[PDB]
């Protein structure tokens, strides 16, 4: 038996903290100068360390290695580890966004020790306080001219943030590009020819990031619409969870809405052929810093669904293509396994454990004024909030 | 809205059992009554347990190296290992055995001119007997 994993996910311990809204979170200098300096700490770690961002990133798809595995197995099924088109892709992806978090936390927790000044106290206390922030791409405000991503995170080259001696420095943007050291070997075609992680490819394979803003912008009314519908039109798991057997089935779950933002960054749609970026495509998305952005917004929306519907969970499904940790052709329940994270008992984790999001340490502002109601408290008044915000 | 379950295939044979002790599980191309053919794997503790859509019967280890549909769930001869050939889309069967090493299903006849029949032998890495692919 033994240990089955070098790295357990466990979340963040003591008091329950919010990921906040990404475009309140980088107004807060505290709080965006940690995720700066953490990640920067993530991306230069060894691509071999488990604990590294390639390694966490490399979890999703490629490459097709086993993650934080104490033994090996005799013959390792070369495949992606995330769960697509299954009852089990909104739960998987909660375990790995938590996964993600807590090396997020505990490499920024050693940040705030460096720092020298007198406010240290409350550097030391921004440093758990730290949560992944998310982008709400379903509040569109009624404006035209409105982002729900600012500047960043999807233009500035450089950022500001706070050095360890008071002093504003700029530094390079680790949440704009993640630049390969080295390239995969396993990545095929366009993307082994990317040193960096790339956004919305024009004709030339280099970044178009004005028509990706473009883009989004013109969308940001038709995902308004989409959001609400998928909030308050889905009433079982198996309708809200999966995108369907056939891709394009179910128009309103979450993943079908979740895929078209993908593209958003990743792809543009009127390229013959497509020209995908890394977040376009499912075996390299997950090296886009903006990954683990639209992730925590999926995570909240489900924990927003889950509030409206609740004790409406995993339903019974089949698993068709296969993952790293789930056999072609078996059923799915909320006791399947959630490869390749492991409980502090090393057991895979399941769906059932982490049903109760804040298991892992994390809420959603939205869910600040009904703390301690009931669940038909939380209930109506959730539901009246997405028809005050999306409707 | 009802789950469809898999089929086991051996080659292009598939995995069939039929009620009424413990049945034999025989693998060929001919379906004896409605969904015989499709089996439903769910998670069982750190294994797999393995159930026959048209006859409700589990697959079970058998005394005498042979498997065969049960109809009582029984946890000592029901539970299964579903572990990766190397090659394919191809996967072994497995008894769970104290740290591994336990016995793998075997599509073999069984004093030859057939029926197809599953048994229990020594994992045989290269034998194409063992090797068994799912399809929904
Ligand atoms: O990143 C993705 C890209 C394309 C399609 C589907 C799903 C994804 O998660
Ligand atoms: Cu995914
Ligand atoms: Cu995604
Ligand atoms: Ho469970």
């Amino acid at each position: 038996s033994d240990k089955k994993s070098l790295m357990p996910l466990v979340g963040i311990p003591g008091e329950i903290k919010n990921r906040l809204n990404i475009l309140d979170f980088v107004k807060n200098d505290k709080f965006f100068t940690l995720y700066v300096r953490a990640l920067q700490v993530l991306q230069a770690r060894d691509q071999s360390d488990y604990s590294s961002f390639f390694q966490l990133g490399g979890i999703h798809g490629l490459p097709y290695t086993e993650w934080a595995k104490a033994q090996p197995q005799l013959h390792l099924y070369k495949a992606n580890y995330c769960t697509h088109g299954t009852v089990l892709f909104p739960t998987w992806h909660r375990a790995y966004e938590s996964t993600w978090e807590q090396t997020l936390w505990e490499a920024a927790g050693t940040v705030a020790q460096r720092f020298t000044t007198s406010d240290q106290a409350e550097w030391i206390q921004a440093a758990k306080d730290l949560r992944q922030p998310f982008w709400d791409w379903g509040y569109w405000p009624n404006d035209p001219d409105f982002i729900g991503l600012p500047d960043q995170v999807i233009r500035d080259k450089q950022v500001e943030i706070t050095d360890y001696n008071g002093t504003k420095i700029e530094v390079e943007n680790p949440i704009l590009h993640y630049k390969f050291h080295p390239i995969e070997p396993t990545f095929e075609g366009d993307f082994a020819q990317w040193q960096t992680t790339m956004r919305y490819p024009d004709v030339q394979k280099q970044e178009n990031i004005e028509g990706m803003i473009a883009g989004i912008k013109a969308a940001a009314p038709g995902f308004r619409e989409w959001t609400f519908n998928m909030l308050t039109k889905n009433y079982t798991w198996e309708l809200f969870s999966n995108h369907g057997a056939v891709v394009g089935a179910h128009a309103n779950s979450l993943e079908m809405v979740h895929n078209t933002v993908h593209f958003l960054i990743g792809r543009d749609p009127t390229l013959d052929p497509l020209v995908p970026g890394h977040m376009g495509s499912v075996p390299h998305a997950a090296f886009d810093p903006i990954f683990w952005m639209h992730h925590c917004n999926v995570d909240r929306l489900l924990a927003l669904w889950q509030t409206m519907n609740y004790d409406v969970y995993v339903s019974e499904g089949m698993n068709r293509e296969a993952t790293m940790g789930l056999i072609p052709g078996q059923v799915l329940t909320e006791d399947s396994p959630l490869e390749p994270f492991y409980t502090k008992n090393q057991d895979p984790w399941q769906s059932d454990d982490l049903e109760d999001w804040e298991t892992l340490g994390f809420s959603y502002p939205d869910f600040d004024p009904v703390k301690g109601k009931s669940k038909e408290e939380k209930s109506v008044y959730i539901n009246d909030w997405v028809h005050k915000h999306y409707g | 809205l009802d789950l469809p379950g898999t089929r086991i295939l051996n080659g292009a044979n598939w995995a069939n059992n039929s009620a009424t002790s413990g049945t034999l599980i025989i693998f060929d191309q001919s379906t004896p009554g409605q969904d015989a053919d499709r089996w439903l794997i769910h998670n069982y503790l750190d294994g797999y347990k393995i159930f026959n859509m048209g006859s409700n019967n589990w697959a079970s280890v058998s005394r005498g190296n042979t498997v065969l549909g049960v109809s009582e769930f029984d946890g000592q001869t029901c539970k299964w290992s579903i572990e990766y050939s190397g090659n394919g889309e191809e996967f072994w069967i497995r008894v769970p055995r104290e740290g591994g090493g336990g016995a793998v299903w075997t599509i073999k006849p069984a004093s030859s001119q057939g029926p197809t029949t599953v048994f229990l032998d020594l994992l045989k890495e290269t034998d194409p007997n063992q090797r068994i692919k799912f399809a929904v």
